C-alpha cells in the first residue's frame, strides 16, 4: 500500500498505544453486533443472542485477539501486504469460506474503535493513513480467492 | 419505487420467460459464480461445476421466487416473509452480493430476450431486482 | 427498521452533541475528504482545506439536517423532502457516497462520545444513518 | 489485468465483431437510463428526461463512440492499463470531476450491451473475461484520482 512516510510514521506512532489483546475484542465483538450477519461464522462460539453476550464471551475475546495479533505483524511489512497475508487469505477462501466482503466491515469497525480509544489524537489525517491501511489489508486478504 | 410502468414493463418481461424461469436462474447462478468467484462462499456444499444437479435445482428455486414476487409486486414484503426471514436469520449473505446475482439475471435476460430487453426494461427490472433485494435484507437487522 | 431502543439510542446520543452538532459536522466532512479522495469530485467549487469557511458552512447545514431528522425519526421522509428533492434531481451525487459519510460521521461521534458510544449504541446510530441516506435516494429513480 | 490465454482470444475475438460507434452509444443511452443521476455531467446535451430522448440523441451517440474507442484502445494494452488510462484519469479527476464509481456503472452496463447484441455467444465464460475486463478499466482510470 501506498502511504507516505509521514503517514507511516503516524500509523506506526500510534499502534505502539494499542493494547491489542484489548481492542482486538472490542473490535470483534463490535462487528458482531453491528452487522449482526457475521455472526454466521461462528456458531461454534456459543451464545451471541445480545449484545451483552457477545461483548462477554470469552472466545470472542481471544479470537480477536488472534486476529488482531496478525494484522499487527502486517503493519511491519506496510510494502508487502500482499506476501505476508497469503497463506491467511488461501486459508480464508478453501477452509473458511469467509466472504472477503467481511473484511472491509471489520476494518470500518476498527477504525471506529481506534477513534472511540484515542479520541481527538485520531485525528482526520490518521484516520486517512488507517483508512489505507484497512483498505490494503483486505485486499491482501482477498487476493489468493478464487 | 416501483412506479405502474415499471411494474407492466415487469410482467411483460417475466411472462415471455415463462417455463424457462428456471433455467435462466440456474445460468444467472452459473455466471455470478465464474464471473464473481468470491460469491462461491456461500456454497461451499454445492457441487458448482458446469452443468451440476444443485445448481439447476437452486436456479429454480430462486426463479419460482421471482415469479412470486411479479405476481404480488403490490405487496412483496408479505410474499416474501418467510425468504426474507431465512436470509436474515439462517443464511446471513452478505448484501453486497445481491447486487452481483441481479447483474447476473440482467446479462442472462438480456442474452435470451432481445426483442424485449429495451433500455425502458432494462430499467425496470434493475429497479425491481433491487427492490426484491431490499426486501429479502429488510430483516438483517 | 429502527426499534424504540434504537430511537432512544439516537436520541440520547444526539443530545449529547447538543451545541457541537456543527463543529462535527464539518470534522465529519474533513474526514471523508481525507479519507476519500473520490467524494472531492462533488465539491470543485469548494475550498476544502482544514477550516475553510466553505466547509464550516457546508458541515453546520449537514448537522442541523440530522438534528431534524432524530426529532423527526418517525417521520422522515416528509421531514427531510426537500432535501431528498434537491440530491435527487440537482445534485446527484452517487449513492456510494452516503456510506462514506456515514463512516465518517461515526467515527467523529467515536471519537467525542467516550461514554455514550457503546456497542449498542454504535449499532443504532449505524442503522440511523442507514435509514437517513435511505430517504436521501429514495427519490433518484 | 491477468486473462489467461483462452480469456484473452475470447475477448478478441468478441470484440472484433463489435462496432464501437452503436455499442458505444447504446451503452452510454442506457447508462443515462438506468441510472439517471449520471445525467448530471451532461446537461448541455439537451433534454434528457425520457428514454427515448436520450437514445436518439445525437451527442449522447457521438460521446458513446469516443469513450468506447479509447476502451477499444485499451484491450490492446491489457498488460499496463494503468500507463494507458494515466492523462485520461488525470483528466476525469481533474477537470471533469467525474466520481470514479460511474466507470463502474459504465461498465456493467456495456456486459450487459454485450450480452443483448450477442445473445447466446456471450456465454458464461466469456462474461467472466469481460468483466475483469471492464473491472480493470474502471481501476486503471481512477487511479490517479488524488
Ligand atoms: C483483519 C482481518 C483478519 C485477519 C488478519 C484474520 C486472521 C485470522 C487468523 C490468524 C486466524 C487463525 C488461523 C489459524 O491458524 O487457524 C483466523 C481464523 C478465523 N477467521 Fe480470520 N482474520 C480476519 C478477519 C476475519 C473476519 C472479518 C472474519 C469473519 C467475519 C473471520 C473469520 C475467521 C474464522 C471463522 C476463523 C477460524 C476460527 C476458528 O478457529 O474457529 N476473520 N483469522
Ligand atoms: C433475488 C435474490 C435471491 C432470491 C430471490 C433468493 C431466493 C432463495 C430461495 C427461494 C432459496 C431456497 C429456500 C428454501 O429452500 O426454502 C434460497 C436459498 C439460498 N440462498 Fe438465496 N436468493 C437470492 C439471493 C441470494 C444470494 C445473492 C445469495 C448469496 C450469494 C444467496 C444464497 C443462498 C444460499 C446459500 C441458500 C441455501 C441453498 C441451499 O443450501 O439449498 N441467495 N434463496
Ligand atoms: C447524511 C447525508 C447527507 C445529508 C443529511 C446532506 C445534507 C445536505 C444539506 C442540508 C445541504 C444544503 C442544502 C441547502 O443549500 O440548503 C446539502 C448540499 C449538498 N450536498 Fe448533501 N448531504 C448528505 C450527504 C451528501 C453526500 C454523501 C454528498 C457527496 C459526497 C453530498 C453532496 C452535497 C453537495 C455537493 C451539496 C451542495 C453544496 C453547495 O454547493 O453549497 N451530500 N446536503
Ligand atoms: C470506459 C470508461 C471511459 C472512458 C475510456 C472515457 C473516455 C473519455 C474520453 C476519451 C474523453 C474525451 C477527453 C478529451 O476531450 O480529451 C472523455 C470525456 C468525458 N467523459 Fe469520459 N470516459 C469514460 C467514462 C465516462 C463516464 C462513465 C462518464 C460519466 C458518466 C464520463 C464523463 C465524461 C465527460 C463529461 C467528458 C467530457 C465530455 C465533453 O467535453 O464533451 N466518462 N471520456
Amino acid at each position: 500500500v501506498h502511504l507516505t512516510p509521514e503517514e507511516k510514521s503516524a500509523v506506526t506512532a500510534l499502534w505502539g498505544k494499542v493494547n491489542v489483546d484489548e481492542v482486538g475484542g472490542e473490535a470483534l465483538g463490535r462487528l458482531l453486533v453491528v452487522y449482526p450477519w457475521t455472526q454466521r461464522f461462528f456458531e461454534s462460539f456459543g451464545d451471541l443472542s445480545t449484545p451483552d453476550a457477545v461483548m462477554g464471551n470469552p472466545k470472542v475475546k481471544a479470537h480477536g485477539k488472534k486476529v488482531l495479533g496478525a494484522f499487527s505483524d502486517g503493519l511491519a511489512h506496510l510494502d508487502n501486504l500482499k506476501g505476508t497475508f497469503a497463506t491467511l487469505s488461501e486459508l480464508h477462501c478453501d477452509k473458511l469460506h469467509v466472504d472477503p466482503e467481511n473484511f472491509r466491515l471489520l476494518g470500518n469497525v476498527l477504525v471506529c474503535v481506534l477513534a472511540h480509544h484515542f479520541g481527538k489524537e485520531f485525528t482526520p489525517p490518521v484516520q486517512a493513513a488507517y483508512q489505507k491501511v484497512v483498505a490494503g489489508v483486505a485486499n491482501a486478504l482477498a487476493h489468493k480467492y478464487h | 419505487v416501483l412506479s405502474p410502468a415499471d411494474k407492466t414493463n415487469v410482467k411483460a418481461a417475466w411472462g415471455k420467460v415463462g417455463a424457462h424461469a428456471g433455467e435462466y436462474g440456474a445460468e444467472a447462478l452459473e455466471r455470478m459464480f465464474l464471473s464473481f468467484p468470491t460469491t462461491k462462499t456461500y456454497f461451499p456444499h454445492f457441487d458448482l461445476s458446469h452443468g451440476s444437479a444443485q445448481v439447476k435445482g437452486h436456479g429454480k428455486k430462486v426463479a419460482d421466487a421471482l415469479t412470486n414476487a411479479v405476481a404480488h409486486v403490490d405487496d412483496m414484503p408479505n410474499a416474501l416473509s418467510a425468504l426474507s426471514d431465512l436470509h436474515a436469520h439462517k443464511l446471513r449473505v452478505d448484501p453486497v452480493n445481491f447486487k452481483l446475482l441481479s447483474h447476473c439475471l440482467l446479462v442472462t435476460l438480456a442474452a435470451h430476450l432481445p426483442a424485449e430487453f429495451t433500455p425502458a426494461v432494462h430499467a425496470s427490472l434493475d429497479k425491481f431486482l433491487a427492490s426484491v433485494s431490499t426486501v429479502l435484507t429488510s430483516k438483517y437487522r
